[PDB]
């Protein structure tokens, strides 16, 4: 089979600013096969209320998907996008960097 | 400018009990208007903007029917390749296809296609004239003799030059307050040190649509490619879009480096510095 | 709108 490796960008909806409520996304391109597992990390701890898009796909025929959940940046709290798929030996952690 | 509908189909196999998984989702442009996912409860096509929702119950019941036939082609098509590939019933596989028309800015026929894939790779696609095929293998090569016998090229030219351009131009009207809007980029500029020698600079836009944009660095007047870094146009999660490009330079320096930002909703391209 | 037809491979 072929088998392509997401790229990953973990950002915000918004510019992010401390006790203003925004969204933290973690989109996830450019993978074949289609299963994939993607986490959002708030302090290393998975998020339960994660919503994700429609899969769909580009004209090379790798797939996309955006993963997001409702959030309020603070100074203190860290934040992360974990992905796990058939390309990957260990899940891959991309940290949210704010200052970008 | 130019318009385009397209339709996105992807199933998946589950070998060990019962029908694959269907995903079904159709845009306008860069909007998303439809969805079918096989795995929700409510087995119907749904809307996912709100100008699709003036759309009759007729419509809802059709699509509906229509997305369920697209849905058991593929269901039969998994087969039909499993076989034609020798493979297995253990494993897991893909049918993807992708379907649509393009105007131009008179909202008349430009471009119609029709494209499939299996296990990620080019099975067969229409031709640009929307006559004939390009099979890639011999198995698609099979399936082309039984489609030219079956004259389902010209079943997919009346609907890609005829009812896929009206319903576009319908939807167009429909959404224009939104699909004939552009929202232009904001744009801004950040500027991080690694070490007292080495600035990155980083040019964003943000916010805007649709996703088409070009972001380059000059220096000095002139087009700078090396050490710099362009990030794929992502979805804000709001319907825009987000981009940035980096560059690497001198601290000090930065003053000989200009990003340049194009979109159709900037009347001339824009500059900015540090 | 969808096309009204998918014919199998």
């Amino acid at each position: 089979m072929i088998q392509r490796t997401p790229k990953i960008q973990v950002y915000s909806r918004h510019p992010a600013e401390n006790g203003k409520s925004n969204f933290l996304n973690c989109y996830v391109s450019g993978f074949h096969p289609s299963d994939i597992e993607v986490d959002l990390l708030k302090n290393g701890e998975r998020i339960e209320k994660v919503e994700h898009s429609d899969l769909s796909f580009s004209k090379d025929w790798s797939f996309y998907l955006l993963y997001y959940t409702e959030f309020t940046p603070t100074e203190k709290d860290e934040y992360a996008c974990r992905v796990n798929h058939v390309t990957l030996s260990q899940p891959k952690i991309v940290k949210w960097d704010r200052d970008m | 400018g130019s318009h385009s509908m397209r339709y996105f189909f992807t199933s998946v196999s589950r070998p060990g009990r019962g029908e694959p998984r269907f995903i079904a989702v159709g845009y306008v442009d860069d909007t998303q208007f439809v969805r079918f996912d096989s795995d929700a409860a409510s087995q119907r096509m749904e809307p996912r903007a709100p100008w699709i929702e003036q759309e009759g119950p007729e419509y809802w019941d059709g699509e509906t029917r229509k997305v369920k036939a697209h849905s058991q082609t593929h269901r039969v098509d998994l087969g039909t390749l499993r076989g034609y590939y020798n493979q297995s019933e253990a494993g897991s596989h893909t049918v993807q296809r992708m379907y649509g028309c393009d105007v131009g800015s008179d909202w008349r026929f430009l471009r119609g296609y029709h494209q499939y894939a299996y296990d990620g790779k080019d099975y067969i696609a229409l031709k640009e004239d929307l006559r004939s095929w390009t099979a890639a293998d011999m198995a698609a090569q099979t399936t082309k003799h039984k489609w030219e016998a079956a004259h389902v090229a010209e079943q997919l030219r009346a609907y890609l030059e005829g009812t896929c351009v009206e319903w576009l131009r319908r939807y167009l009207e429909n959404g224009k307050e939104t699909l004939q809007r552009t929202d232009a980029p904001k744009t801004h500029m950040t500027h991080h040190a690694v070490s007292d020698h080495e600035a990155t600079l980083r040019c964003w836009a943000l916010s805007f649509y649709p996703a088409e944009i070009t972001l380059t660095w000059q220096r000095d007047g002139e087009d700078q490619t090396q050490d710099t870094e362009l990030v794929e146009t992502r979805p804000a999660g709001d319907g825009t879009f987000q981009k940035w490009v980096a560059v690497v330079v001198p601290s000090g320096q930065e003053q000989r480096y200009t990003c340049h930002v194009q979109h159709e909703g900037l009347p001339k391209p824009l500059t900015l510095r540090w | 709108n969808l096309v009204p037809s998918v014919a199998t491979v």
